[PDB]
């Protein structure tokens, strides 16, 4: 079979989370009390009376947001044991996620994963959701990571994060958090997406004429971008691709797997009508600087290879019309060294309205997932806040406090700037 | 001003069975290169180099400022089996064999022997420890919570400290091994608090009626530890926590002093409230940092590189 | 899960912690008697962070009442909500204070410390999870600042990893009921600027000045006062015990506000703040409230902060919002205002919004500031330790109870230590 | 009592 | 003008006086008054030959050690013929209680007053063995310093220069001290009762005590000398120096003898003086009975001028 376990550590991750589940539950037709009135199984198990359980582990060092799940409208969904819980918070502090309060549920987690992970037969990866910056989404993921790697290893890993924004942010110390968290974060995942607050807030700004966005429509995008990912494994059509195959397309080099996401088209009720909508126009419409989910332009920059899921009533000679008329284009640059850079996935199932919610009915849809060089300015502006920060060791007094020395920070700034050299020099 | 030196060992045969190979690369003297790296030191010896030369390039400038009525510092910082005993104590005995305190007490003691009779000198000693960031004193156990504050010329002191007489350097040596054998050190003899010993010299003219004091502070560092990788439990995990952080302090401190910054933080930590002092200003303080070469400890090396880096 | 343990020490602080708990049990609904006569589920979800279970659902607070004059207790005993609290908490002496620090901190409160510091015993070993302490005191009075600043001591080194957050008011220039309140002022600085995770600093002259100016209020009487020091006390802690978008713990708070150890000094501030008869020409937005926010004349310390530049600003909202106005908002006071703050601290604000806003209103905001210009209120105090410390005058009285003049020249130097501190980056 | 050198 | 305190202990009769067959002429009446040759002879307070050693301590020793406490310098003088109780007096028997002498009980009430009040002040303590044997100077700390000269200083005012100098902390480092000077005094000595009858022992206590707060400094000099028979140059000095003093006549001739220098500090210098004639009521030792009486009456007729040691 073909199966994927969850895991949404720290407040951001448990929310889309939240927002993920519901869109599953709707797209298999699935009561929220889990009792349906086969192209189910990769997200659920059977119980054998009627019951369905998502595989879905919970983990959070602070009792509010889980407790919210447990009293709210999917109280009777997940397993009790599944939603896991401490006593205090990370406070933004990177050591206190990793060691100082991490080693007191990470066993029980573990314990969990293996309970779940002996119950599937044919296990495809892992999709952990949790964010840049914060003490829980920074530190504890590294622990779990290292020891899926310890102990799974092979099986394939895929992470979707919260960058942090230029300009718009939250905490104070940011910089420090992403910087070791990115460095943990290239040893041992495969391929990592991420995204940030601003350019969501723009495109909910334009496109969905919407002036007053919150958190709750940047889950609802982001789970829709998981689905569109996950549609192949779950459904049927011609031209369907699943995960190892997306890893062997879209990651030339062992380094090079930083990948950012699109999706096409986000459009409102009102104007769901007066457009054409076609396939072309979708396919266009992804390429340009403004519909990308990182504050990065591609046009700063050179294409790699980008992957197409086409979702709905999609013919390919379409999509190869489409194709060429990107490639007879100037604004856009690939590079040399890779003729073919497109890969094309199409599906029968179409997309699914949420109720209540800010997405329109419509009969195709497309995800463009592209590595270009133009991602590496973002970390280029973090590193600079990290120095400007450092420099002077303001806040630092708090992190060396839980048993941690002054030289990591070095070494994960030393590791940021090597993957920022790689990058570059590869690009040409 | 601030004197950074960094000393290296020759492999023990412990370790040559195994197969280990050096790391470090040496260019002129006074640069150390590991995984291709520079770091630029004040002076970096080698495993040939003896004691003497080292007591003569890091110790005896202090200790002839300390007998004409100025102020000096020395510390000492590594990791377990890194050189410190061996550099700071070795053989109490030999002529050859000694480190650089016995050095500096026979030193301190043969210009006493040689000025006439129409001087008289006084020395004094004292020896206290921290330790959960609260003062202990090794030569008297009753007194455990001892605190810190300032006479009228706003120079710092500890109050109610032993302080001892002594007159010959055996004396000297035979306290320093009681107050050794009361520190905190856990199961290969792994130090988890600082130490810190001061020697009081003072003379007074008999005939001019002028008198000069001067001080040498003897400081050995406690090593840092990365928690992470070790898997400390309970009380260890506390003697870490405050370990690093009056370790990160004292390189705020001493980075600041180098930099000529307006604000130096001597009050970030107990350790720097001391040493207020004889630390800046016209007062000459000399940092040795020990270190292994061998491959099976090079994390811990690179550590020490950069603490001691950071003063510059 | 997360418990505060409360302590109040002379009479201001008993009087501003009357006040704080009269306003937390209206806000999760408890009759004075401690049955709870709420209306939602919400409010007791999280009782367990200021409150004790007791047989047939009543509740009784965790809070300790300690005073060297039996006065204020049976003051508070027979006020509207004095019937709530464990009689046995209450710990007091008879020998009143006397305006002095010397005899609180030495010999009056040394044969009382160690009833309060049993009862506090007793009171955190039935915890689950300790969170921190907080006390109410005020700085220029004699119970207040010496009783205060040795529970503070003696907590700290029971208890040494956990957060000490104090509401202390502090003496002002053009109003004073005390002489000898510079020495007391010095005296407890010198034990705080060491022994506190973070403190709040408020005077009564900015007080006066926002019920006088914003509230436009006739007749401003201690009432008033101590409820608007209620109001800002109940909005700091609000996410321990209500859900929300961006929750903030005490911890949190310490992490993101406090770059160096010594420098914990905020001038705590609330919005929105109108008069009767002109609410109904207000609108109710996010950036009103940020205006109103950092407006100079609605904090509750006497220095200007044109005087000086933020190091960070900590800005806790209440009630349904959305993210990216409030985003939008922190960034343009930022970018607009680019002299005011520090140059190499970006991102000097943080965010934190709970969804649930005190009764009565829609939106409330707590404004918590980390700025330069704390220096001159230390600058006043100092310079009158000075001048009335060359002569020796009412220094017989504190000799007189076994102190030295060493003392108040270590706490000179260190309040003239903590001023260099801030003017450093300014 | 003092022992001095 | 502190006083000058003449006291007369007597002893019990030797072998050679019975031999002579001594009869018991001294008869004391009253413990200060005692009458010899039919003649009285009227004293600050007379000893017994019954008199213990502590008896004599607690009647005289108590003040100096009380005044060089203070910082007045303290003399305590021994003086007779061969026999006549000196040494026995000053020391006796050491490791005795009841027999030691002047040296170990003065040692001893000196560091139960430290012991004591042990406020907040410093006491810097300082010993010098000397000896004068046919006007030689000898130390006995140090064998090769012979031949050493009395030097002068600003107050002009006689002191040794060369003698070596030990600090001492503890009685025991005192009687050590005393040990290795007997021992001393042991080599390069034919006779030890032949020396002693003709040679001179000075011993010397210095103490400098200072407050740690006031910083006030207070010293005193503390002279333990016991001089040879009296059955020769130094006794021509004495005698001359003596009688002239009782007379009032000229001035007191100091460059005679080294030891005429040395005692001007206790013989009308700046120290407190106070000796102890030690007499016998011997017959047979009645001519130097008779010169005793006659010396220390003659010195009681002197009073000195002392002032506090403070700079
Ligand atoms: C019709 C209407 O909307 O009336 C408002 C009101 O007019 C105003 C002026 C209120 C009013 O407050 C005052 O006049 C006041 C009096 C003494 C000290 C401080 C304030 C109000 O009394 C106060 C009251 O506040 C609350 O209900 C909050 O929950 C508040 N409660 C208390 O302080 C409290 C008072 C008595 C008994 C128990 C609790 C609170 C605030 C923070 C944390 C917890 C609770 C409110 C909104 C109003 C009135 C009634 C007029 C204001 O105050 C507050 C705290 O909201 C003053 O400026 C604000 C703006 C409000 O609009
Ligand atoms: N999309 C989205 N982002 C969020 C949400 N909540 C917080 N974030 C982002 O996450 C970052 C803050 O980290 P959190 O996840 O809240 O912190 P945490 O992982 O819970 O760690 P601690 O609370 O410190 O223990 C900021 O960049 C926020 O913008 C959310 O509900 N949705
Ligand atoms: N807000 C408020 N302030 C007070 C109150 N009572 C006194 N103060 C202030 O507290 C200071 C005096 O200290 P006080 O507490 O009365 O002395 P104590 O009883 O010895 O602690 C002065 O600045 C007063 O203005 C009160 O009820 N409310
Ligand atoms: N510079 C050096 N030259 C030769 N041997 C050394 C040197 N430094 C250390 N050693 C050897 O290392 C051994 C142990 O080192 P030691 O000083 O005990 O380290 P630690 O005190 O950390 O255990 C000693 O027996 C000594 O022989
Ligand atoms: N008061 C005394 N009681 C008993 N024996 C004495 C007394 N005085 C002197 N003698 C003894 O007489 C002997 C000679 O006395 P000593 O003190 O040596 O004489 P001096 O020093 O005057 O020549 C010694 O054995 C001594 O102990
Ligand atoms: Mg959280
Ligand atoms: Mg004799």
């Amino acid at each position: 079979m073909r199966e994927c376990i969850s895991i949404h550590v720290g407040q951001a991750g448990v929310q889309i989370g939240n927002a993920c589940w519901e869109l599953y539950c709707l797209e298999h037709g699935i009561q929220p009390d889990g009792q349906m009135p086969d192209s189910f199984n990769t997200f659920f198990s059977e119980t054998g009376a009627g019951k369905h359980v998502p595989r879905a582990v919970f983990v959070d060092l602070e009792p509010t947001v889980i407790d919210e799940v447990r009293t709210g409208t999917y109280r009777q969904l997940f397993h009790p044991e599944q939603l896991i819980t401490g006593k205090e918070d990370a406070a933004n502090n990177y050591a206190r996620g990793h060691y100082t309060i991490g080693k007191e549920i990470i066993d029980l987690v573990l314990d969990r994963i293996r309970k779940l992970a002996d119950q599937c037969t044919g296990l495809q990866g892992f999709l952990v959701f949790h964010s840049f910056g914060g003490g829980t989404g920074s530190g504890f993921t590294s622990l779990l990571m290292e020891r899926l790697s310890v102990d799974y290893g092979k099986k394939s890993k895929l992470e979707f994060s919260i960058y942090p924004a230029p300009q718009v942010s939250t905490a104070v110390v940011e910089p420090y958090n992403s910087i070791l968290t990115t460095h943990t974060t290239l040893e041992h995942s495969d391929c990592a997406f991420m995204v940030d607050n601003e350019a969501i807030y723009d495109i909910c700004r334009r496109n969905l004429d919407i002036e007053r966005p919150t958190y709750t429509n940047l889950n609802r995008l982001i789970s829709q971008i998981v689905s569109s990912i996950t549609a192949s494994l779950r459904f049927d059509g011609a031209l369907n691709v699943d995960l190892t195959e997306f890893q062997t397309n879209l990651v030339p080099y062992p380094r090079i797997h930083f990948p950012l996401a699109t999706y096409a088209p986000v459009i409102s009720a009102e104007k769901a009508y007066h457009e054409q909508l076609s396939v072309a126009e979708i396919t266009n419409a992804c390429f340009e600087p403004a519909n990308q989910m990182v504050k990065c332009d591609p046009r700063h920059g050179k294409y790699m290879a980008c992957c197409l899921l086409y979702r709905g009533d999609v013919v390919p000679k379409d999509v190869n019309a489409a194709i060429a008329t990107i490639k007879t284009k100037r604004s856009i640059q690939f590079v040399d060294w890779c003729p073919t850079g497109f890969k094309v996935g199409i599906n029968y199932q179409p997309p699914t309205v949420v109720p209540g919610g800010d997405l329109a009915k419509v009969q195709r849809a497309v995800c463009m997932l592209s590595n270009t060089t133009a991602i590496a300015e973002a970390w280029a502006r973090l590193d600079h806040k990290f120095d400007l920060m450092y420099a002077k060791r303001a806040f630092v007094h708090w992190y060396v406090g839980e048993g941690m020395e002054e030289g990591e920070f070095s070494e994960a700034r030393e590791d940021m700037a090597a993957l920022e050299k790689d990058y570059e020099e590869v690009g040409v | 001003n601030i004197k950074v030196m960094c000393r290296f060992r020759p492999l023990n045969e412990s370790e040559v069975n195994r197969g280990d190979k050096y790391i470090a690369k040496f260019q002129g003297e006074d640069t150390v290169v590991i995984a291709s790296k520079p770091y630029a030191f004040d002076r970096v010896f080698q495993s040939s180099t003896s004691q003497e030369q080292v007591y003569n390039d890091c110790a005896k400038k202090i200790v002839k400022d300390v007998l004409e009525g100025y102020n000096g510092t020395i510390f000492a910082y590594g990791q377990t089996s890194s050189g410190k005993t061996h550099t700071m104590e070795g053989k109490l005995h030999d002529p050859e064999g000694m480190g650089i305190i016995p050095r500096i007490v026979q030193d301190i003691f043969n210009y006493i022997y040689s000025m006439d009779e129409n001087l008289e000198f006084h020395i004094k000693v004292s020896y206290f420890e921290i330790y959960l960031d609260k003062i202990r004193d090794l030569l008297d156990v009753s007194k455990t919570n001892l605190s810190v504050h300032e006479d009228k010329n706003r120079v710092p002191y500890v109050k109610g400290c032993t302080e001892r007489f002594v007159c010959s350097p055996d004396e000297v040596m035979d306290t320093i091994d009681e107050g050794k054998s009361n520190r905190h050190v856990a199961v290969e003899h792994s130090s988890r608090s600082h130490s810190i010993f001061l020697i009081n010299v003072k003379q007074e003219n008999t005939q001019t009626e002028q008198k000069l004091s001067g001080k040498l502070y003897l400081v050995d560092l406690a090593g840092s530890e990365k928690v992470s990788k070790t898997g400390a439990e309970g009380a260890v995990l506390d003697e870490a926590k405050n370990i690093n952080k009056s370790l990160s302090a004292l390189g705020n401190v001493i980075s600041a002093l180098a930099e000529g910054s307006t604000y130096v933080p001597y009050r970030d930590s107990k350790m720097t409230r001391i040493l207020q002092d004889s630390l800046g200003g016209n007062c000459r303080t000399t940092i040795v940092i020990c270190c292994s070469p061998s491959s099976y400890n090079e994390s811990e090396t690179k550590s020490t590189l950069l603490f001691g880096q950071r003063a510059k | 899960m997360r418990e505060i343990v409360h302590i109040q020490a002379g009479q201001c602080g008993n009087q501003i912690g009357a006040k704080f708990w009269e306003v937390i049990s209206d806000e999760h609904g408890i009759d004075p008697t401690g049955s709870y006569h709420g209306d939602s589920d919400l409010q007791l979800e999280r009782i367990n962070v200021y409150y004790n279970e007791a047989a047939g659902n009543k509740y009784v607070p965790r809070a300790i009442l300690v005073d060297l004059e039996p006065g204020t207790m049976d003051s508070v005993r027979s006020g509207p909500f004095g019937q709530i609290f464990r009689p046995d908490n209450f710990v007091f002496g008879q020998s009143g204070a006397g305006n002095n620090w010397a005899k609180g901190h030495y010999t009056e409160g040394a044969e009382l410390v160690d009833s309060v510091l049993d009862v506090v015993r007793k009171e955190s070993e039935s915890c689950d999870c300790l969170q921190g302490f907080q006390l109410t005191h005020s700085l220029g009075g004699g119970t207040g600042s010496g009783m205060g600043t040795l529970l503070i001591s003696k907590i700290r080194e029971e208890y040494p990893d956990r957060i000490m957050n104090t509401f202390s008011v502090v003496p002002s220039p053009k109003v004073s009921d005390t002489v000898v309140e510079p020495y007391n002022a010095t005296l407890s600085v010198h034990q705080l600027v060491e022994n506190t995770d973070e403190t709040y600093c408020i005077d009564n002259e900015a007080l006066y000045d926002i019920c006088f100016r914003t509230l436009k209020l006739t007749t401003p009487t201690y009432g008033d006062l101590n409820h608007l020091v209620s109001a800002t006390m109940s909005g700091v802690t609000t996410c321990l015990r209500f859900p929300g978008q961006l929750n903030a713990d005490l911890r949190k708070l310490a992490v993101n506000m406090v770059p160096f150890p010594r420098l914990h000094f905020f001038m705590p501030g609330f919005a929105p703040l109108t008069s009767r008869g002109s609410q109904q020409y207000r609108a109710l937005t996010v950036p009103e409230l940020t205006q109103q926010m950092f407006d100079a004349k609605n904090m509750m310390a006497a220095c200007d902060p044109r005087h000086g530049r933020y190091l960070t600003v900590a800005a806790v909202f209440r009630g349904r919002m959305s993210m990216k106005e409030v985003d939008e908002q922190m960034l343009n006071v930022q970018n607009k205002n680019s002299s005011y703050f520090v140059e190499w601290i970006p991102n000097n604000v943080k965010t934190a919004v709970c969804d649930i806003p005190p009764r009565g209103l829609k939106m409330s905001a707590t404004f918590i500031g980390n700025s330069t210009a704390i220096q001159e209120l230390f600058k006043r105090i100092s310079e009158q330790f000075t001048a009335m410390f060359r002569r020796k005058a009412f220094l017989h009285w504190y000799t007189g109870e076994g102190m030295d003049e060493m003392e108040f020249t270590e706490a000179e130097s260190n309040m003239n230590d903590l001023v260099s501190e801030y003017q450093q980056y300014q």
